[PDB]
């Protein structure tokens, strides 16, 4: 349960055949993996001490990827899948490569962060579109059954996670790009003193 | 009086930059005063706009409108030495260094 | 006392969050509609001059 | 996904800005020594952790 609107109801089931798996990879910040560049500054030939939001070395990961075939369960939209954003997250994503008539396509899951996920508040949503990211962070009206379809070899359902005839009001809007031939992507998200 | 479709026409105009003069700056959210220069930097990236010091100072910046790197220097702010004698009416001034 | 020179002007820089509306590109389109089929467009979350 | 925490990290930069080494300053005693000496290879001595 994330939203409150009734956007679509085609195949609603109730099954429990999923469980988050603990990864076998360990966080190694020896060569830089796990640390982030500071804000738009440049340091040259120096050694600094930075007090910030970083992950703990010697930890394990947890997977939250969900995939289905025209079937959605109510338990998928609850805990432990609907985790809590205490102070921040560091995520590693695998670049799923597909081929449609010997043409490379890249697509992975999307993330949605918010507080109550209602139209009276803001909500950040990050999703890729064939090597092009999309960060909006707008006051979207998302329903309690959000999902996303694949452009290549599409599914029976249609992409419908927000129902807004007109674009709502927000502060940020921008697109980004990335290499489509890579294999792993990394993301850092956090907030401090109300600044995300 | 409520929205995000505002106009930057009268808010703050951008005209130019000045060189070899102590001027005030409000660049990228950080304010200060000093003299700018012109250098040829190659250590800037697509997301990097400032060159910072290892102690909490600004070394330089890069203007995205014309794609050229500068170098901000602090301008002179010092005192003067004055020698005075009782029998005299004027003073002897010394600007050190 | 020290000698602190005063600045001569003010230089500011900022990165815009939202893109430009590009109203002139739509108002200068070569397909001029008739009053029978007048055109309507909605603009929101953008900056214009 | 892994959680985050407000910690202190020692970051080493090269002559071009690329990060080459990072120390957690809280993993082991050697990390604390390195972050106290503010160097990657501390000097010979006795320290209090
Ligand atoms: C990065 O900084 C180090 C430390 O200041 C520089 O090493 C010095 O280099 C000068 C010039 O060759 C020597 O005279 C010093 O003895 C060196 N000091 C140490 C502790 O090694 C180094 O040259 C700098 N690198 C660059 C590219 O500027
Ligand atoms: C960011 O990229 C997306 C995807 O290319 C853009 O969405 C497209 O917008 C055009 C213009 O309205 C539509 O014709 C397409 O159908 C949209 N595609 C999708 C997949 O939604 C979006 O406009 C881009 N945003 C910016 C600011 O450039
Ligand atoms: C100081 O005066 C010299 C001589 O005209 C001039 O070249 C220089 O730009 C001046 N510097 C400042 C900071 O006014
Ligand atoms: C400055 O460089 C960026 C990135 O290379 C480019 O997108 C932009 O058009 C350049 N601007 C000018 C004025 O050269």
């Amino acid at each position: 349960v994330i939203g409150d609107f009734n956007c679509t109801n085609f195949a609603i089931n109730d099954l429990n055949t999923t469980v988050p798996r603990i990864s076998e990879y360990v966080v190694d910040v020896s060569y830089g993996l796990g640390t982030y560049y500071i804000l738009d500054r440049v340091y040259l030939n120096t050694t600094i001490l930075f007090t910030g939001y970083f992950p703990k070395s010697g930890a394990n990961f947890r997977d939250l990827s969900l995939k289905g075939t025209t079937y959605l369960s109510t338990l998928w939209y609850q805990k432990p899948f609907l985790s809590d954003f205490n102070n921040g997250i560091f995520s590693r994503v695998k670049n799923t490569k597909l081929y449609v008539n010997k043409t490379l396509y890249s697509e992975f899951s999307t993330i949605v962060i918010g507080s109550v996920f209602i139209n009276n508040s803001y909500t950040i949503v990050v999703q890729p579109h064939n090597g092009v990211l999309e960060i909006t962070a707008c006051q979207y009206t998302m329903c309690e059954y959000p999902h996303t379809i694949c452009k290549s070899k599409g599914s029976s359902r249609n992409e419908s996670w927000h129902f807004d005839k007109s674009e709502p009001l927000c502060l940020f809007k921008k697109n980004f790009t990335y290499n489509v031939s890579t294999d792993w992507l990394y993301f850092h998200f956090y907030q401090e003193r109300g600044t995300f | 009086n409520s929205g995000t479709t505002c106009s930057n026409d009268l808010l703050q105009p951008n005209t130019e930059v000045f060189t070899d003069v102590c001027v005030d700056y409000d660049l990228y959210g950080i304010t200060g005063q000093g003299i700018f220069k012109e250098v040829s930097a190659v250590y800037y990236n697509s997301w990097q706009n400032l060159l910072y010091d290892s102690n909490g100072n600004i070394i330089g910046f890069k203007d995205f409108v014309t794609n050229k790197t500068y170098n901000i220097f602090p301008c002179y702010a010092g005192r003067v030495s004055a020698a005075f004698h009782q029998n005299a009416s004027s003073l002897a001034l010394l600007y050190r260094n | 006392s020290g000698f602190t020179v005063k600045p001569v002007a003010t230089v500011h820089r900022r990165i815009p969050d939202l893109p430009d509306c590009d109203i002139d590109k739509w108002l200068n389109n070569f397909n001029v509609p008739s009053p029978l089929n007048w055109e309507r467009k909605i603009f929101s979350n953008c900056n214009f001059n | 996904v892994t959680p985050l925490s407000k910690r202190q990290y020692l970051l080493k930069f090269d002559n071009r800005g690329v990060i080459t080494n990072a120390v957690d300053c809280s993993s082991s005693f050697f990390s604390e020594i390195q972050c106290k000496t503010k160097s990657l290879l501390p000097n010979t001595g006795v320290y209090d952790l």
